[PDB]
């Protein structure tokens, strides 16, 4: 008989805990499992933030979880109650595909990481882009929120770190007539345009760029992948380089690495000493976990190379690194893959890029 | 005069008569019901509320207790926001601060926001021309409205004032590293700031103690909720240690579930007597999901701007009451926490105008 360490999981469907339970019984097998071996347990999304909560307690922290996998679900379902109740007691959580950059954010989110890049990590790929192409000149446009802003503060990061950005213009989100903004960026000299926005405000931004006739020849468009998905896509200048996360949306790739990597993490806790079980249950337990922010660091410092989604390792505010992007091309109203970041190096594949007018 | 439903929660021993002894010509009476409550888990708050709010119906919760556990007060927050519901927490962990409440949160909190005892703070120091100094704080919500507002208070000073380090503490990881050690190490100033959870000031003044900066020659300042329940004081405090206080000296439990009642009470009264209606008490957590564009925070300001029996029981908009009567206290050489000053109506009004020692 050895010692029953459970994982966690909420996911989005059934067939998707089947894949979760599959893929802890296959680290069982691949593992030496005679002194540690893990137990899955796992529940969907609940229909409403407070009810998810109390499953969390009732479900999972009931089982003793050390860390609980959480998928963005189909449906304003968020994994912001997951992290809640299980930061209070300071068990991580591995988001699988939630990609909103506030879950950077520590204050707010003790215990978590992710197997997925916040969407602020494209600048990443932008800045590799900008020293490929030799952009040293580019306009930066951010809708004024949280995303906005931390697409902004990475990027200049990656400047103060040769490019530089002339400007950085910010609005309002919601706003339709980015006309008197626009006509601000046309004033300037620089001729690419960076934009960080949802779906709704790049559309804004698309149309009043279009009256204005920036979206011809001359200018580069270089977006991410919220500002060329659904109804961005169906506005967007011909010409435009967009991203897309590979992968980003495959929730049983992601469950098979969240879990290599926790399994690979539980084993190497389990080497050191004087490891404590997390709190059974919710109802009458306010402490910490008194092990959970060791194990925190344990998943922090876990690197998994050969993974499914590719090279697995967190920097330091627990976000994945080496993450891997399409490279998108607007091309007669197509999007095309011109090429991918393949996590360090751009890969120009051979399908020719075509700029705004050409 | 119709009646609203008003739930008082308390946690911990409490003179429940007292309380009812110690407490409307108004559009609108209370009907105050006493529920008692033992735990302070996230499961035991938010499953105890919501019987409340569907075995019953509640315009308002008054929520007292008598632990800690700042956690109390996130949660709180947390379910004010889902069900849209006012929850003022008057004492204890409901009462220490939080920073960055939901948008949509009807949560308000007796006691001093973090910029008010930032300032409090910068005016101690003033008095006694103590210039020098480096601040500690944890990611505790509200590290960054701290030294955001020393800063700006200082940069705007025709004082000398130096802030000489600003350490940030992760303790969301293990210490084993000895690191939290090594930044500690780096201070020299002889006063320090420090802004954390209590639990989380006990280990730091541990370490701070192993590398003798608790003695002679170095002077910790505190806010409200690192002191929090002054009858509990952990060993590890260091004697000489000052903390800014809102904890219940002068204005005492009976008098607050007095006021949170009559706050309630009174912005009820306010909506109804300007809009002929106020918002129906919610059915359940269960159904947040669907009434959701039925339900407003509307009775927000109303809240906010409640003046009872010659007080201004005013909150702000960031949810702290405004004008509190705060108790500086010092930790004695009987490790027994003493008053030694008060901030009333802007002014500070010290007890000693030299420091004793032993
Ligand atoms: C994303 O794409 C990048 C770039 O292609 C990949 O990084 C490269 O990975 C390859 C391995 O596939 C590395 O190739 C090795 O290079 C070694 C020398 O590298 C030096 O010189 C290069 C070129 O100037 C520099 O880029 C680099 O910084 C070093 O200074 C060779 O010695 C290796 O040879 C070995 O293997 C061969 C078999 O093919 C044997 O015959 C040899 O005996 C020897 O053992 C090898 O060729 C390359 O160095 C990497 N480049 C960089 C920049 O790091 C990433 O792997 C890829 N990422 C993902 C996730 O796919
Ligand atoms: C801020 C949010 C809103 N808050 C929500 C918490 C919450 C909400 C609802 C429920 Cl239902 C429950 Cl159960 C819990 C997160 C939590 O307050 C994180 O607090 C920390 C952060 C840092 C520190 N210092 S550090 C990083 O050094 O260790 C300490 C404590
Ligand atoms: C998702 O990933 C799995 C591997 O874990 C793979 O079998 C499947 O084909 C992927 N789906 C897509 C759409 O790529
Ligand atoms: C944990 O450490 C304590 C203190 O020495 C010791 O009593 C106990 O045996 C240890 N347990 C393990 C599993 O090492
Ligand atoms: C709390 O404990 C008291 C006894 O100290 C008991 O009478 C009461 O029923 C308990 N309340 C709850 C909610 O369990
Ligand atoms: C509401 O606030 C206003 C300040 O604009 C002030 O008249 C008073 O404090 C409040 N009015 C009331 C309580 O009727
Ligand atoms: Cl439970
Ligand atoms: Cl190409
Ligand atoms: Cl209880
Ligand atoms: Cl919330
Ligand atoms: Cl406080
Ligand atoms: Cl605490
Ligand atoms: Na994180």
């Amino acid at each position: 008989d050895p010692k029953i360490v459970n994982i966690g999981a909420v996911l989005s469907t059934k067939k998707h805990e089947q894949i979760f339970r599959e893929a802890v019984n296959q680290a069982n097998k691949r593992h030496f499992t005679r002194k540690i071996q893990l137990q899955a347990t796992s529940v969907t999304h609940r229909p409403n933030a407070i009810q998810m909560a109390l499953s969390v307690c009732e479900d999972l922290i009931s089982s003793q979880v050390y860390a609980i996998l959480v998928s963005h679900p189909p449906a304003h379902l968020t994994p912001t109650p997951i992290s809640y109740t299980a930061g209070f007691y300071r068990i991580p959580v591995i988001g699988l595909t939630t990609r909103m950059s506030i879950y950077s954010d520590k204050s707010i989110h003790l215990s978590f990481l992710r197997t997925v890049p916040p969407y602020s990590h494209q600048a990443l790929v932008w800045f590799e882009m900008m020293r490929l192409f030799n952009w040293n000149h580019v306009i930066l446009i951010v809708s004024d929120d949280h995303e906005g802003r931390a697409a902004q503060k990475k990027l200049e990061t990656l400047l103060e770190g040769g490019p530089k950005a002339d400007k950085v213009l910010q609005f309002e989100p919601g706003t339709k007539n980015l006309t008197a903004l626009l006509l601000e960026a046309k004033e300037l000299e620089a001729r690419v345009i960076i934009l960080s926005a949802s779906e709704d405000d790049a559309t804004a931004v698309y149309k009043s760029a279009a009256m204005l006739d920036m979206t011809g020849a001359g200018y580069v468009w270089l977006v991410g992948e919220r500002e060329i998905s659904g109804s961005a896509l169906r506005y967007a200048p011909d010409g435009i380089i967009g991203l897309q996360l590979i992968n980003g949306k495959n929730e049983s790739a992601h469950i098979s690495d969240a879990v290599a990597v926790v399994a690979q993490a539980i084993h190497e806790l389990f080497e050191m000493e004087n490891i404590t079980d997390p709190p059974r249950g919710c109802v009458g337990n306010t402490n910490i976990w008194k092990t959970g922010p060791l194990f925190k660091r344990v998943l922090m410092s876990s690197k998994y190379p050969d993974g499914v989604t590719g090279r697995i390792e967190f920097n330091e505010d627990g976000d994945r690194k080496f993450a891997q992007y399409s490279i998108m091309n607007l091309q007669n109203r197509k999007l095309v893959q011109v090429g991918i970041f393949n996590g360090s190096y751009i890969i120009q594949n051979d399908r020719k890029i075509i700029w705004p007018g050409g | 005069p119709p009646s609203i439903g008003i739930a008082v929660i308390l946690v911990g021993t409490s003179d429940e008569v007292a309380i009812k002894d110690a407490h409307h010509h108004l559009s609108v009476v209370p009907r105050v019901e006493l529920v008692a409550m033992n735990e302070t888990d996230p499961k035991s708050i938010i499953t105890r509320i919501c019987d409340l709010m569907s075995d019953r119906k509640i315009q308002g919760v008054v929520f007292a207790d008598d632990t800690d556990q700042e956690a109390i007060a996130q949660i709180l927050d947390f379910i004010s926001a889902q069900t849209l519901t006012p929850i003022l927490g008057i004492h204890g962990g409901s009462s220490m601060i939080m920073a960055d409440k939901d948008e949509s949160s009807m949560f308000f909190q007796f006691g001093p926001s973090i910029e008010q005892q930032a300032s409090v703070m910068l005016n101690i120091m003033e008095e006694y021309d103590w210039y020098i100094f480096s601040i500690v704080t944890t990611y505790f919500p509200g590290y960054q409205d701290f030294v955001n507002k020393i800063r700006s208070t200082i940069e705007n000073s025709f004082v000398g004032w130096e802030l000489e380090e600003v350490l940030l503490l992760d303790m969301s990881l293990d210490d084993g590293d000895s690191k939290i050690q090594n930044q500690l190490k780096k201070l020299q100033s002889p006063i320090i700031l420090l802004y954390c959870t209590k639990e989380e000031a006990t280990y730091i003044f541990e370490v701070a103690n192993s590398v003798g900066l608790t003695g002679y020659g170095y002077t910790w300042i505190v806010p409200s909720l690192v002191a929090g329940d002054t009858d509990t004081v952990p060993s590890e405090f260091p004697t000489g240690l000052i903390s800014v206080s809102y904890d219940e000296w002068d204005y005492g439990l009976p008098a607050r579930v007095r006021d949170g009642i009559a706050i309630i009470t009174t912005a009820a009264s306010d909506m109804l007597s300007e809009h002929s209606f106020i918002p129906e008490p919610k059915s359940s957590c269960y159904n947040t999901h669907e009434k959701r564009i039925y339900q407003s925070n509307m009775l927000n300001r109303y809240l906010i701007n409640v003046t009872f029996e010659g007080r201004d029981l005013s909150f702000s908009e960031d949810g702290y009451q405004m004008h509190p009567k705060l108790v500086i206290i010092l930790l004695n050489k009987e490790r027994k926490w003493e008053r030694v000053g008060k901030w009333k109506d802007k002014s500070l009004q010290m007890k000693y105008y030299v420091w004793p020692r032993m």
